């Protein structure tokens, strides 16, 4: 084998993709998560 | 106030009041102690924590003969199981001497029988003392008004 | 009230009353049985399940005599056959032992003679009864109002 197996570019953009919108996807979810909670926060205190 | 107002006990003395409003019983969180009516012990609890206090769903029977709610805030005198509590500048105030710690949860009551605020602590400003209590507002809002240096009853 | 209420029978056992009201015939679905007029035995009962009732459009002759729906509710004390019912916070309550099965349908009366509600049923509560029925509102809006525990009467 004339070139050496990498980790960065050893996988398709097919599972690529799959990965990273998996992961994203709890990146995402726990973002939201937290502005929810700020919102929440900010809200109830304008209101208060 | 009376028949409706139940002690809490803590190792066989009160400590604080549990308040029926609406159809549902609400408690002080800081207070620790049991419900003295045997019923009432089965009601499962849901605590705000950030309010200091837990709310629950009142059993049937007891729902309809509870402290009628109000909103209408006008300042003046209003009445208290203690006397006459002073309504002013958005402030509930006692005079400087009478309540203390065991009084937290004690209704304040209108003139027509309706409920104004519930009692958490108070802050001795050395003329007055202004009661750290959560009033509600036109918005159905209920705002925890706490003056500076309040420490829980 | 008892001019223009008219039972329904089953098996010469009265269950339910109808109403004429705006010149239209009601009658609630959850009882079962004959109207006890025979004019208005030939009209179509058009079903609203949904709302546990049907209701008709009556003849000519008598549309002209008929109760009258309201839509403000003052709250308070209204007319009823077994007496006065107590109204507030939005809910229908009567003192406790008064009602039972077969009064369903029974209009809610008032001091000008209107009608202000229709009884469906009502839930026992021990310090009073909680009275589930349907009520009318400032938009033209017809609402249920059902507490916990409402049984069909």
């Amino acid at each position: 084998h004339k070139v050496d197996q990498e980790f960065q570019a050893a996988v398709s953009k097919t599972s690529w993709n799959w990965l990273l919108a998996l992961f994203g996807g709890a990146s995402s979810l726990i973002v939201v998560g937290l502005i929810v909670l700020v919102c929440s926060s900010m809200l109830i205190n304008t209101r208060r | 106030e009376s028949d409706k107002t139940f002690p809490i006990m803590l190792n066989g003395q009160v400590n604080g009041y549990a308040c029926v409003v609406g159809g549902r019983l609400m408690k002080p969180l800081h207070v620790e102690g049991k419900i003295d009516n045997e019923q009432l012990a089965a009601v499962k609890l849901k605590k705000a924590s950030m309010y200091d206090l837990e709310y629950g769903d009142v059993p049937q029977n007891m729902k309809s003969d509870t402290l009628q709610y109000t909103s209408d805030k006008p300042p003046g005198f209003y009445n208290w199981h203690h006397g006459a509590v002073q309504y002013e500048n958005g402030r509930f105030t006692v005079p400087r001497g009478v309540g203390g710690k065991g009084d937290s949860g004690r209704p304040i009551l209108d003139n027509r029988g309706r409920v104004v605020a519930i009692v958490l602590g108070g802050a001795n400003e050395g003329t007055r003392t202004a009661l750290s209590v959560v009033t509600w507002n036109q918005k159905g809002v209920t705002i925890k008004d706490t003056p500076e240096g309040s420490e829980p009853w």
